RNA sequence: GAAACAUCUCAGUAUCGGGAGGAACAGAAAACGCAACGUGAUGUCGUUAGUAACCGCGAGUGAACGCGAUACAGCCCAAAC
RNA sequence: GACUCGUACGGUCACUGAAUCCUGCCCAGUGCAGGUAUCUGAACACCUCGUACAAGAGGACGAAGGACCUGUCAACGGCGG
RNA sequence: AGCUUUACUGCAGGCUGUCGCUGAGGACUCUCACUCCGGGAGGAGGACACCGAUAGCCGGGC
């Protein structure tokens, strides 16, 4: 047959591709130097193409201007601080280790260093649970423990724009509006209204898959779709 | 619309034009190519052994 | 009495023992990181490259040149194939990795020619073998008598050509009797079928 | 059918006869070494194996008498046509 | 083609990549093995021979030594000192 | 290398197709997933036989997989005499 | 010819054992290769992974 739609994606075309250009800014904690010094004010509050959230401008003392992963509660003139010895107050960033327990943290990062990767998407918050010399379990918002370097940094505070999920997008063109600003293909033809050649689900008289639905691990790509290693399936048992 | 006459009226993009190098107009003057002598594309020059029968 | 040579080559008859074993552990990793093709000022082997036609002069080169490990990086076919010719993974290339690397040594130095190559070793993905070149056009080669012949016309670009020493073996001209029928006096003109 | 273990019957040996012992033909083992042994493992590549690909026939319904004739004196075999038979017991 | 077809065949062909010359390539035996008290670098031509060898031992595929000719031509390093 | 200047309030893979009242029974087969005493399970290494070596024969060990067991139908599907 | 599948035969791909890279003291410690993070100092990981080779299973994705 030819390549599914899922195999058409890796190619990297224009179609599949984010519109990159368009993104304002790669947010990523900072390089402090080190001793905790670095602290800056907030300036403008913008919006994040990139993830349909806010996103606080920041200038520092050695006067660089960044954006940066804007927690709840951040306005303009703030004073946000980043490093070793900062506050505790949301907003300013710090190793996991000088946080206190109990603590909703957002932006985590996963290598001390990597400029944070957890918990960062209109209104998630991580939870820093148990300290130690070696690790810092946190509870990611997917409900795991992961445990952590305490040399990781990370951000006070649940991420700004929460609650996004709850009004419906209501109608096509909202999620229209919402698509063209991601790195995705919408919309979506379901399988089995797709002929033979283009689906493994494709084909018949009526529409319904050829073969159950559940696929190995193992199966190839161009034939890996349905339900993917399926540990079990429905709501019901 | 058709595929045939009335869609031959916007045909009024200019593409393939005389060649800097073999003088031919072969140029794809978007993709700065010569189709031809592949000027553009390579030192070289286009040739290929299915221009002619095999035993010639 | 032995020639202080006859130690560098007797060390290298067992690349992965003693001094030898420890120094390549250790030249490897600086070795990793340089190019694909690195010309170095002395030979890493004297006794080899001396034998091979190496001499401290002038318009002689040297250069190590590294190709990764393995059979032929094959691509499935995109069209109808028998059984017999839809084969990627155990298919390898007709020529051995030395001779991809007195090429793209050779390619490196357009204006010198290949004279002979030798092994430096492999680690687990990659071979290194450093590769003789000479340059032409240099009088102090056009003048020296047991090199000067390198430097005739139908001498050019004669490692594509397979007149390389690696090359006329990996042509199985080795033999010159029984075994040799579709080798010699050419492949080309045995209907390919060595 | 039953058939007696020994009886008296020609041994193209001996060129006489003599008390014969019937046994069924047990199946020697290979060596793996054979031509077509060889041919096998030389042969077979990438693809289609040509012959070595086939696998196993079926069977007949009834397979034929399978049987050795090793003469009482001399104590050398010889063998002969079979016939077609379900099953065969000897007998004592 | 095998009166299907997969090995085999078409064929190392068509075609593709890289490169030399006026011709290229080969070449002075870790050869041959008419087994010899024998031949003596290499191409090529004739023959050896549709022989030996291969092969769903199917269809098909297929040399070499030697011999008669052509032309002949033998040398240089590495190392020891 | 795309997704990704993205990080589970994410995005990938599928099914159904606004709202409203609802969505029963079945895990035997097929699929997927988890487990597993025992059974089965290749190659290298290892032992025995073999061969002055080798081919080869046998053994011990045992991975994923399977047998066997469990889960699962808003999973393929079923819902009779 | 396109298409399908528990048709025949194969080929990618995935999982898995083994060998090489590969080192020190049937479960185990370690650092020095190799890997990733860090601008760097340095951190994490570590003879695993990656990669090359091979073997078994799955394997209309082709
Ligand atoms: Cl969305
Ligand atoms: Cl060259
Ligand atoms: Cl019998
Ligand atoms: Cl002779
Ligand atoms: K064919
Ligand atoms: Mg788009
Ligand atoms: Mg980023
Ligand atoms: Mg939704
Ligand atoms: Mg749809
Ligand atoms: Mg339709
Ligand atoms: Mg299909
Ligand atoms: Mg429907
Ligand atoms: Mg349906
Ligand atoms: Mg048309
Ligand atoms: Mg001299
Ligand atoms: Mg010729
Ligand atoms: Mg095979
Ligand atoms: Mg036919
Ligand atoms: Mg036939
Ligand atoms: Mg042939
Ligand atoms: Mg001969
Ligand atoms: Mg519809
Ligand atoms: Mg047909
Ligand atoms: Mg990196
Ligand atoms: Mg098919
Ligand atoms: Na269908
Ligand atoms: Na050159
Ligand atoms: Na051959
Ligand atoms: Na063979
Ligand atoms: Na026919
Ligand atoms: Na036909
Ligand atoms: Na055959
Ligand atoms: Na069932
Ligand atoms: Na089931
Ligand atoms: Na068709």
């Amino acid at each position: 047959g030819r390549r599914i739609q899922g195999q058409r994606r890796g190619r990297g075309t224009s179609t599949f591709r984010a519109p990159s250009h368009r993104y304002k800014a790669d947010l990523e904690h900072r390089k402090v130097e080190d001793g905790d010094v670095i602290a800056g004010t907030v300036v403008d509050i913008e919006h994040d193409p990139a993830r349909s959230a806010p996103v606080a401008a920041v200038e520092f003392e050695d006067g660089d201007r960044r954006l940066i992963l804007a927690p709840e509660g951040v306005g303009v003139g703030d004073e946000l601080q980043v490093g070793v010895s900062a506050e505790i107050a949301p907003g300013n960033t710090l190793p996991l280790a000088e946080i206190p327990e109990g603590v909703p943290v957002c932006n985590v990062e996963s290598s001390p260093g990597d400029g944070g990767k957890f918990a960062r998407a209109s209104g998630v918050n991580a939870q820093l649970l148990t300290h130690d010399r070696n690790v810092a379990v946190v509870k990611l918002p997917s409900g795991e423990m992961k445990r952590l370097d305490p040399q990781c940094r990370a951000t006070i505070g649940v991420v700004a724009g929460g609650g996004r999920t709850d009004k419906p997008f209501v109608k096509a063109g909202n999620k229209h509006h919402k698509m063209k600003a991601r790195g995705t293909k919408w919309p979506n033809v379901r399988g089995v209204a797709m002929n033979a050649v283009d689906h493994p689900f494709g084909g018949g008289g009526r529409q319904h898959p050829g073969k159950p639905k559940s696929i190995s691990r193992n199966a190839p790509p161009g034939r890996k779709v349905g339900d993917i290693a399926s540990k079990r399936t429905g709501r019901g048992g | 619309t058709g595929a045939g006459t009335p869609s031959q009226g916007k045909k009024n993009t200019t593409t393939h034009t005389k060649c800097r190098r073999c003088g031919e107009k072969s140029y794809h003057t978007k993709k700065k190519v010569c189709s031809s002598c592949g000027f553009g594309k390579s030192a070289k020059r286009r040739d290929y052994e299915w221009q002619s029968k095999a035993g010639e | 009495a032995r020639s202080a040579y006859s130690y560098i080559r007797d060390a290298w008859e067992n690349p992965g023992d003693g001094q030898l074993a420890e120094l390549q552990w250790q030249r490897q990793q600086e070795w990793r990181n340089e190019g694909a093709v690195e010309r170095i000022e002395r030979p890493t082997r004297l006794d080899k490259a001396r034998s091979q036609g190496y001499k401290a002069k002038q318009g002689v080169i040297v250069a190590r040149v590294s190709v990764r490990k393995g059979s032929a990086r094959k691509r499935r076919h995109k069209a109808g194939r028998r059984s017999k010719r839809q084969g990627v993974t155990r298919i390898t290339r007709r020529k051995d990795i030395q001779r991809v690397a007195e090429e793209r040594a050779s390619r490196t130095f357009p204006n010198l020619r290949v004279l002979n190559s030798y092994s430096v070793g492999q680690d687990g993905r990659q071979k290194w073998h450093e590769v003789i070149l000479i340059d032409p056009n240099h009088p102090a080669i056009q003048n020296d008598d047991d090199l000067s012949w390198i430097c005739a016309d139908d001498q050019a670009d004669r490692v594509f050509r397979g007149l390389t020493g690696a090359g006329r073996r990996n042509r199985g001209l080795s033999g010159k009797g029984k075994g040799s029928e579709k080798t010699r006096p050419s492949l080309r003109s045995n209907g390919g079928k060595g | 059918m039953q058939m007696p273990r020994r009886f008296n019957t020609y041994c193209p040996h001996c060129n006489e006869h003599q008390e014969h012992e019937v046994e069924k033909v047990r199946s020697g083992r290979q060596t793996g070494m054979k031509w077509i042994d060889r041919q096998r493992e030389r042969n077979s590549g990438i693809g289609n194996d040509g012959k070595f690909s086939k696998v196993p026939g079926g069977d007949k319904p009834t397979k034929k008498t399978d049987l050795k004739y090793r003469c009482g004196e001399c104590g050398k075999a010889h063998l002969r046509e079979g016939w077609r038979a379900g099953r065969l017991e000897f007998q004592e």
